[PDB]
DNA sequence: CGTCCTTTCGGAAGAGATTCAGA
DNA sequence: TCTGAATCTCTTCCAGCACACATCAGGACG
RNA sequence: GAUGUGUGCU
């Protein structure tokens, strides 16, 4: 069964394999994050509990005074969103949080408090997230882009090659806490291990090891494993333990119980090992100076006058065996430093390490992090304290300590957020162990590394710095405490919470201006994963790896959605099943596979749980209870694409879309496009312009119906019923009952947004898909939005195109347009502008908006009304004045040069003191009127509905129903009835009717109020006044058009109708592409997708021709039956047995456009398939016909492929990009032309433009443009006058910017000057 | 500056300045009260700073900030880097009588015009547009000249079409790699917004028509017009300055059209016809007659200038097709008429533009170009040489080839198994296996799309070179190679990992018969890593040709000859196999040092 | 209003600056 | 135990062009 | 007017 914006219009599906799981919410990312962020969560997981409970309690400097945190609330925004745009204000919500202050007593650490108090106190107005995951900061739709970046813990990476430029890797650990100071170590050649806090520079590691309380002796323990000599009564004999001769070559007779078992040099096989452990001695003979080259662990002092024999970490000779000998020590304590695997790194490292104690370390860190102070014992100690070992200045959140425990291998993932003496032990002995040659590096791009830190995270930390600015200055204050009058609003300053939050939504690096041209724009600017921001990497500075896809990418960020340019791979897209774990990674669905069946339970399997897994491919033929058809099937395992057992597989992808984002899903025949082709299709697709008429793919995916709806601009029932109005601007639906309330049931009233602005400058439009009386649903789209047709995203235009060289009017990617294209005007597009006009309050008296302005003809000022702003409807072209302001002594707001238009909207605004206008008040006496007409249409209803209970009251008991309707409609309660509960119930609806007019009076009365408020303006202006300029845009030669294979191009001729070329049935062609365009850049999406439209309008064709001459529904439903049953095997299967005679004639009207059909990604239709459609129509199945010249009569001498493809209109006009200048407005500093198109500017001959005039040996030309037309200013008059004279003589001069250079260089103490 | 308020907008360098004097008027203040020692060295020490972070912020310790967090300009930091006064406001600027604008083609154009927007023309030459309307009387004073040009008056049309008559406009574009980055054509009013430029100097310029833009100049004097006329006219950069090739080439739409006139096949309307001339050949092509592929036999005239300069004719009977003797009609007199008898490729019309300017000079070989260019885009107009899915011919024995690979990739599987092979020798001998078999399915493909036409002879049968439309433009040159077709009809190939590594199982399918998921995604390691190079490769390229012209910049011929008898052994580059470069393409158009000596030793 | 005031995904030359290890 | 060679901090630059927004001393005592 | 941010096109 079909939806009921379904059986209107149902979209051939020719995809093959059933979804088990339906594409989710697509701004899931933004909406989830700021509502965990937004939420009133106990425990205080996350959000704003999470900041207060990490702030508060906050208490003075044991004074005994407490400031602690009770709750906090959101109270209700002074505004709702469209209001906020409207005026310029944000759409905030106020935060009221009580808190509680306690002061204890003197001599009273537990005690009785001397006074408990508290209050709720405003702090800060933090913007809220619309439905649709935007933010309103200043009147303007903005965008918190998801951050991808490095998660918190400990990474391993080598910086192998260009160091020592040796050819030796270097190892390095890493410890990111989530805020803090980094914990770098790092090798050296001399192999010696550096410790490198916050980068600043090296020294041994050893010294933060003394730091954490160790000595020699106990880093020795640590590091290394004993092995012990024994003095005895001849040769001091070795306990050994086999095991450690591993891989070492025989330095003396290796013998035991007198048995020779090792012959002098010879290496010491596995099989001498086995062979000794078999014999179990442990005591080995060793020859004395074969301990030479060994290094004593601990310090040996004498026993009789307990001197130092030798210290810790020194080697050893015969001297020292001496000296220990006649002491008498029976144990010798060495460290096992082999040369292959147990490397004697830390020795080195105490051999470099200057410092000796735990203070001289502490003052060796000091003085490296705050170079040029005298440290100090208390100073020095403080610093390491709150270096990595302070909850105040260190957090490794969550995600630090769980990535930090799986790295070493430990088993609790929760713990302390603070650094600990074991923790940075083991992060050590992990490098050491990497360096030995057991572990491995980890790769830092591994998607199981990168986290996602969204919006909930982001403003979070904001405000969190906020609130430790607040609590500092509270610190400050409660010092000072005058008690026993302080409430806790007169220490909380809500100055730096609201600045924080302010700049971080407003102005930061991911709080982007929204693209908002299509639907696909911003729903594909929401979910964005930028790897840029703060705390993020930079394009300058980023290599070719993060740019690149790595093998983790595939179902969690898309591989052909990201810009070209500057940042390739830094701004990729999120994938469309991909969904964020609770500690931040990316996880993708895959179905479950048991022993040989692939179950429908998904599992959401990130990054680091997907290698172990072996995952089947999305499309591997099960067969009706999910067994893999063959035995063999193609897997991915560990990063790694391979073949596996049938059996081996213990998972498989959900879809073949979870592949790509929701921008590359919508480009039928994906899989045949080259993906630099593929890439280019879904950026240009994002950029496409709503068109005056929306029209559906005819070759679509089936995705168009979810972002055309998911991303908001659409008008989408809410609760199911009955359409009772719908207007062009209004949708009226009476719900169901089954769905209504029990008290105040009504009915749903959805005010579509009509002509208005877009951020780019466009028209975003609502009008209405349903008609009046027709029964709806929940969540079927009520209104289209801008380019969307019935609830499905519609970019461009299906226009028939033909692959064919024409004259060279499409030589390079040229495209060549018919006459009929721009007469049809389905290209024409709605651009509209917003120009302002401030009046401020100067000097000589304030600025007013009379429209008696000086100097100015009646031609002037016929176009404003008498109160000084122009009519709304009035055509206006460029230098006509719109506002008219005067200035004490005429700053009067006029047309730019060049823009036409259409005035449809004067909006202005005024502040407190400032009485009004005329045209201020019967401007939202609309509004006011508007807000009325819906109050009183709900009052109507209720009042109806109320009435009729009281009727069917009265047909009960004596019914006396004739006599109602004579008499008016308020006395209809008292009549002739009993008085059981039935009259007290009729006094409870009188009571009820009276309440309901002086509820709908306050209501009202609060609407007028609201809407008449005073909307603070900035400072120092009184009034402004905005003007909305409606533009039409139609086609013309040099304005971009693209598909959505990544084939663009510029128009370069409007044919006329009769030149283009024609068919045998005198049909033109509405757009001549190039063929050569193909071969090149390998998109044959392009020319499948034109064959498929071919087929698409020659059913479309069939059904017209079957409407057009009257013919019965069996027909048109055996032939529209036959074309959906067509195809191999697909999944859709619709029945038109089930349809009611009648919305099959409605179907079939719908589709005498032409049949949609949908072509999912990586499943789409096949050419046998495509063949077979083109045979259900009448078309041939080569997809070529033979196409005549239109201006000779005579074919061409070939068939050519002609089609239908879907282009879409690039917001890259023409008349937006064409500029002039002669003579303008010049610089201030240096007098050079301005730049750009606003201001009338010239174009910049850059340095490299003087090298090719260099080439040439054009000396002339060339001074004549850095001289006469440039910064000369004395040469730059004459040389119009000399123009303008009948002359061509320049008397060029020196560059006025020569002299700046001289003067700035002067302005120096530098004394340059020209010589003669 | 005023900004919008009665707020003044900041300056770095005032806020410098009154940071300065604050800490001058306070030591002076302070040294007038004798304070103490130590506060006035303090108050020393502050005056030395700003005095440090006035001249050259930032090479303290720490850049002071005015607002928003950041460091704020001094003096040292407007006269250097990207944004100073020598690389910004003395080495390029902005410039007068400028504009700029979206490029279309404009096939009509001669080698010499570019088509300027009738209302952007209007704009650039304003200023001689008024000195005309003050010199015919049109207007009294620059008032009314300019209310005329501003309400666009019938009048100024046509002194703009007079003003604009030889007057020619530089037209740059932005990335001005070399010098035929500028070049000047003479302007033709157009209606529209858009500057239409001549196809042939879209390979010299770079630029194809899918959005980018030109910048129109205009040369004002007398001797910047000579200039433009005498230097930088595109009539005038046939040859490339980087080395001797020509850089007016007809490229993927005129060779389309050349290959497929220039053809035959073998049967037509008309193939035992023998014409009476290249005017016949015409009349029986647009007659419908007879083919453009036909076999005829027509009676040719070809000049030759082997006299002393001067022209004989001969006349001859020669076997060509309709297309090679309706082409003749455009070559000029002294070609031999073996220039136009075969099947023009890409490279063939080339050398054929280059023997026209060595025979005949510069003015024939730019009317040659322009006949070219137009008879090559009437004859691909009229071929209809479409691409339809059908064009892309599958080999019927793709599917063994990948069947035979796959059971000996199964084998080396067994062997690997049984210990018989190690990890890399079993990895090096799959990847050889897969690469032959990708060998012979593009040798596969490339035969049965080669010599797939099999036609009757008005015999019994015979093969020819096909005429499939794909590997047309794949033969002629105009768009295709052999990898790419081969990507089409044959198979992808071995496709590496972004490291470098090839993954041990190729694409087996091609963008024909779709291509799997996994498929897609291990094609876009490659297909991103070629992105993000020539993403970060042109602000690498850039900085060098920077370097380079500033090391170089100044070197000019200036003396003719100074007399040495050094000079440099120029021998043919030879690396161990075929030889690299020859000793005529290194000793070429170069001046001698000494003698070389026959061998005839001593002569 | 007037007016005074205070961090951290880089790679080469090259210029200090130290060390070393050698006589 | 003074000296040339090997490591150790700090400087500079990293292709060109349009176009949107935001911020420009403002906090505070008198 | 200067700077920063971001997008896009070459
Ligand atoms: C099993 C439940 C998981 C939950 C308890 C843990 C696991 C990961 C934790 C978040 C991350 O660390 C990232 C952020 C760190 C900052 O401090 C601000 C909070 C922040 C969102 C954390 C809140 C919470 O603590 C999370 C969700
Ligand atoms: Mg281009």
């Amino acid at each position: 069964v079909y939806s009921y914006t379904e059986k209107k219009r149902i979209r051939k599906d020719f995809g093959k394999r059933p979804q088990v799981l339906d594409v989710p919410y697509l701004l899931s990312i933004q909406l989830d994050s700021f509502q965990k962020f937004i939420e009133q969560d106990p425990e205080g997981q996350y959000g704003l509990e999470a900041a207060f409970r990490s702030v508060f309690p906050i208490q003075s400097y044991s004074g005994n005074s407490e400031l602690q945190y009770v709750s906090y609330r959101l109270g209700e925004p002074v505004f709702d969103v469209q209001e906020c745009q409207i005026r310029g204000v944000t759409y905030s919500a106020p935060l009221r949080v009580k808190l509680r202050l306690v002061i204890y007593e003197r001599e009273a650490p537990e005690g009785t408090v001397k006074d408990i108090k508290e209050q709720e106190v405003y702090m800060g107005e933090i913007p809220l997230m619309t439905d649709n995951g935007t933010f309103v900061i200043n009147g303007t739709e903005r965008v918190i882009v998801s951050q991808l970046h490095r998660s918190p813990g400990v990474f391993f990476d080598s910086d192998k090659g260009k160091t020592h430029s040796s050819g030796k890797v270097l190892y390095n650990a890493r410890i990111i806490p989530y805020r803090g100071s980094w914990l770098d170590f790092e090798f050296d050649p001399k192999d010696n291990l550096f410790v490198r806090i916050d980068r600043r520079r090296k020294l041994p590691a050893t010294i933060i090891l003394r730091a954490l309380n160790y000595t020699t002796e106990q880093i020795l323990d640590l590091f290394f494993e004993k092995v012990i000599f024994e003095i005895r009564d001849n040769k001091l004999q070795m306990e050994l333990v086999p095991e450690r001769l591993r891989g070492e070559t025989a330095s003396f007779d290796i013998e035991a119980n007198g048995k020779v078992y090792v012959e002098k040099g010879r290496r010491i096989t596995a099989r001498h090992i086995r062979q000794l452990e078999k014999d179990d001695v442990k005591l080995i003979e060793v020859p004395v100076e074969y301990i030479a080259g060994k290094v004593v662990a601990k310090d040996y002092i004498d026993e009789s006058t307990g001197e130092l024999i030798c210290a810790a970490n020194m080697e050893l000779s015969l001297d020292l065996l001496a000296k220990l000998s006649q002491s008498g020590h029976k144990r010798i304590e060495t460290l096992f430093t082999n040369d292959l695997d147990h490397g004697p790194y830390i020795s080195e490292t105490l051999r470099v390490d200057p410092t000796n104690d735990r203070l001289s370390a502490l003052v060796e860190i000091y003085r490296m992090m705050r170079p040029g102070e005298p440290p100090t014992r208390e100073a020095a100690e403080s610093l390491f304290e709150n270096l990595f070992f302070s909850e105040d200045r260190y957090d490794l959140s969550a995600v630090g300590r769980m990535k930090f425990n799986r790295s070493l291998l430990r088993e609790e993932i929760e713990g302390s957020g603070i650094l600990s003496k074991d923790d940075i032990i083991d992060v050590m002995k992990k490098l050491i162990d990497i360096r030995n040659g057991k572990g491995e590096v980890d790769d830092i791009d591994h998607l199981g590394n990168r986290r996602i830190r969204s919006v909930g995270e982001m403003a979070e930390n904001q405000f969190r710095v906020g609130l430790v600015r607040v609590e500092r200055a509270v610190k400050e204050r409660l010092s000072l405490g005058d008690l026993d009058t302080l409430m806790p609003q007169d220490m909380i300053n809500a100055k730096p919470i609201s600045a924080a939050v302010k700049e971080f939504f407003g102005s930061s690096q991911l709080s982007q201006f929204m693209d908002q041209n299509n639907p696909l724009s911003e729903i594909t600017h929401k979910r964005r994963i930028s790897a840029l921001g703060p705390g993020g990497l930079t394009r300058e500075r980023a290599g070719f790896e993060v740019r690149d896809v790595h093998p983790t990418h595939y179902g969690r960020v898309c591989p052909i959605e990201t810009p070209e340019g500057p940042n390739i791979g830094l701004i990729n897209s999120l994938s469309v099943y991909a969904q964020t774990n609770e500690y931040g990674f990316l996880e993708t669905p895959y179905r479950k596979v048991t022993d040989g069946v692939v179950t429908d339970e998904i599992h959401y399997l990130s990054a680091i749980e997907e290698g172990n897994y072996v995952i089947a491919q999305a499309n591997s033929n099960l067969d009706e209870e999910g067994h893999f058809v063959e035995d063999l099937v193609t897997c991915r395992s560990k990063g790694e694409s391979s073949l596996f057992s049938r059996d081996q597989v213990d998972y498989m992808d959900v879809s073949t879309q979870q592949v790509v984002s929701v921008g590359a899903s919508l480009i039928p025949f994906l899989e045949h496009d080259d993906a630099n082709r593929a890439l280019m299709g879904a950026n240009m697709q994002r950029q496409a312009v709503p068109t005056l008429r929306a029209d559906k793919p005819l070759v679509g995916t089936g995705m168009e119906r979810a972002v055309a709806v998911d991303s908001g601009v659409t008008a989408v029932a809410k609760r199911g019923g009955v359409v009772q109005y719908v207007d062009a601007s209004r949708i009226v639906i009476k719900v169901n009952e089954d769905e209504m309330y029990p008290g105040e049931a009504g009915i749903d009233i959805y005010n579509l947004t009509k002509y208005t602005r877009s951020n780019q400058n466009t028209c975003i439009n609502q009008m209405p898909c349903v008609s009046l009386g027709e029964p709806v649903e929940r969540g079927d789209v009520l209104a289209d939005g801008p380019s969307t047709d019935l609830g499905e995203l519609a970019l461009g235009q299906n226009m028939r195109v033909a692959f064919m060289p024409w004259n060279g009017y499409n030589f390079e990617d040229s495209i060549l347009v018919s006459e009929r294209v721009v007469q049809e005007d389905r290209f024409t597009t709605i651009h509209i502008q917003e120009l302002a006009c401030v009046s401020r309050d100067t000097k000589l008296g304030p600025e007013e908006i009379t429209a008696d302005i000086p100097n100015v003809g009646e031609a002037a000022l016929s176009k404003l009304d008498e109160s000084g702003i122009v009519y709304i409807g009035a055509e206006v072209t460029g230098g006509d004045i719109l506002v008219g302001k005067v200035t004490p002594k005429d700053s009067s707001l006029r047309v730019p040069n060049g823009v036409s238009g259409t005035v449809i909207d004067v909006q202005v605004f005024t502040r407190d003191g400032v009485e009004k206008d005329k045209r201020a008040l019967e401007i939202e006496e609309m509004q006011l009127k508007q807000a009325k007409k819906d109050l009183s249409e709900e009052l109507q209803i209720l009042e109806a509905g109320l009435f009729s209970r009281i009727r069917a009251v009265l047909v009960a008991g004596g019914v006396e129903a004739e006599k109602l309707d004579k008499l008016p409609r308020d006395r209809w309660l008292e009549l002739g009835l009993t008085d059981e509960e039935k009259q007290n119930q009729l006094e409870q609806l009188a009571e009820q009717y009276d309440e309901l007019k002086h509820e709908f009076e306050k209501k009202l009365e609060a609407k007028r109020r609201k809407i008449t408020q005073g909307d603070d303006l900035a400072p120092g202006v009184l009034k402004i006044v905005k003007v909305y300029l409606a533009v039409k845009r139609r086609i013309q030669p040099g304005d971009k058009m693209a598909g959505r294979h990544g084939n663009k191009g510029v128009i370069s001729k409007i044919n006329p109708i009769e030149d283009m070329p024609y068919d045998e049935n005198g049909t033109p062609v509405d757009i001549v592409l190039n063929p050569l365009g193909v071969p090149s850049r390998m998109n044959i999406g392009q020319i499948l997708e034109t064959h498929l439209g071919m087929a698409a309008k020659g059913i479309g064709d069939k059904i017209n021709a079957m409407l057009k001459q009257q013919q019965e529904v069996a027909k048109l439903r055996e032939f529209i039956q036959r074309a959906y049953d067509l195809g191999a095997d697909v999944r859709q299967k619709v029945d038109l047995s089930t349809f009611s005679d009648e919305e099959v004639m409605r179907l079939a009207e719908n589709l005498r456009k032409g049949m949609p059909i949908a072509t999912p990604v990586f499943d789409g239709a096949k050419e046998a398939e495509i063949k077979e459609l083109l045979k259900l129509g009448d078309l041939p199945t080569s997809g070529q016909i033979r196409l005549y010249d239109g201006r000779t009569g005579e074919q061409f001498e070939r068939p050519v492929t002609v089609g239908y493809m879907y282009m879409l209109k690039l917001n890259h006009l023409v008349d937006d990009k064409m500029h002039a200048r002669s003579t303008g407005s010049y610089s201030l500093v240096t007098q050079q032309p301005l730049g750009g198109k606003a201001q009338f500017g010239g174009q910049r001959f850059g340095e490299m433009e003087v090298w090719a005039l260099e080439a040439y040996g054009a000396a002339y030309t060339l001074q004549e443009m850095l001289t006469v037309k440039s910064d000369d200013v004395n040469g730059r008059t004459k040389m119009y006058k000399n123009i303008v004279d009948g002359n061509h003589q320049m008397e060029p001069g020196m560059p006025e910017s020569f002299n700046v250079l001289l003067k700035e260089i002067r302005s120096l103490g530098i004394n340059i000057e020209l010589e003669d | 500056v005023p900004l919008d308020g009665g707020r003044f907008a900041t300056s770095d360098l005032n806020d410098l300045y009154r940071r300065v004097i604050n800490r001058n008027n306070r030591l002076k203040r302070l040294l007038d009260l004798a304070a103490p020692d130590i506060i006035v060295r303090n108050e020393k020490r502050m005056l030395q700073e700003a005095v440090d972070a006035l001249l050259d912020n930032g090479r303290r310790g720490r850049a002071i900030t005015g607002s928003n967090k950041r460091p704020l300009k001094s003096l040292a930091d407007m006269i250097k880097g990207k944004q100073g006064r020598f690389r910004q406001n003395l080495l390029g600027k902005r410039v007068d009588y400028s504009g700029r604008s979206v490029i279309t083609v404009g096939p009509y154009l001669r080698l010499h015009q570019c088509g300027l927007p009738k209302k952007m023309a209007l704009e650039l030459f304003k200023p001689f547009i008024y000195g005309k309307l003050e010199l015919r009387g049109l207007a009294t004073t620059i008032k009314a000249a300019k209310k005329m040009v501003e309400r666009e008056e019938a009048v100024v049309w046509d002194i703009l079409d007079e003003v604009i008559r030889e007057h020619p406009v530089l037209l740059n574009r932005a990335p001005t790699l070399h010098r035929l980055g500028i070049q000047a054509f003479e302007p033709v009013l157009i209606e529209g917004k858009a500057i239409q430029l001549h196809p042939l100097v879209c390979a010299a310029y770079n630029a194809d028509f899918d959005g980018d833009q030109m910048a129109v100049h205009v040369p004002l004097t007398l001797e910047a017009q000579l200039e433009a006329r005498a230097l930088m006219m595109s009539t005038n950069n046939i040859l490339s300055p980087a080395n001797g090739e020509p850089i007016i080439v007809p490229s993927q739409d005129v060779v389309l059209g050349l290959y497929y006139m220039t053809r035959d096949c073998v049967n037509a309307k008309g193939e035992g016809m023998v014409l009476t001339g290249p005017k016949e050949a015409e009349r029986l092509y647009r007659s419908g007659l007879a083919s453009l592929h036909a076999r005829v036999k027509v009676r040719i005239t070809e000049y030759e200038k082997d006299a002393n300069g001067e022209l004989v004719a001969k006349t001859s009977l020669k076997d060509t097709t309709v297309g090679r003797a309706i082409l003749w009609m455009i070559v000029p007199k002294g070609l031999p008429y073996s220039i136009v008898n075969q099947a023009l490729g890409k490279k063939a019309i080339s050398k054929m533009l280059n023997t026209c300017y060595r025979i005949l000079g510069l003015k024939p070989t730019v009317i040659f170009a322009d006949q070219i260019m137009y008879t090559g885009f009437a004859y691909a107009a009229r071929s209809g040489a479409s691409v339809g899915i059908d064009d892309m011919v599958i080999p019927e024995k793709k599917h063994e080839i990948i069947s035979e690979a796959e059971a000996e990739v199964a084998e080396i599987q067994e062997q690997f198994q049984s210990g018989l092979v190690t990890a890399g020798e079993r990895y090096n001998k799959v990847i050889d296996i897969w690469a032959a078999a990708n060998d012979r399915v593009s040798k596969a493909m490339m035969d049965n799309l080669q010599t797939e036409t099999v036609i009757n002879r008005d015999g019994q049968e015979e093969k020819q070179v096909s005429f499939n439309s794909i590997y047309m433009m794949a033969d002629s040159g105009a768009r295709g190679s052999a990898a790419q077709i081969r990507q089409l009809a044959g198979m992808r190939g071995l496709m590496a990992k972004p490291d470098g590594s090839i993954i041990e199982t190729p694409i087996t399918a091609n963008f024909r018969e779709g291509l799997n998921v996994l498929q897609y995604f291990i094609s876009t390691h490659g297909a991103r890593k070629g992105l993000a190079d020539t993403a970060l490769k042109t602000a690498n390229s850039g900085y060098l040709t920077r370097r380079l012209v500033d090391v170089a910049q100044d070197l000019v011929v200036t003396e003719d000859d100074c007399g040495t008898h050094e000079g440099i052994m120029m021998t043919p580059v030879i690396e161990g196999g075929d030889v690299k470069e020859p000793l005529r393409d290194r000793v070429l158009g170069r001046v001698t040092a000494e003698d070389v000596l026959k061998p005839g030793t001593a002569d």
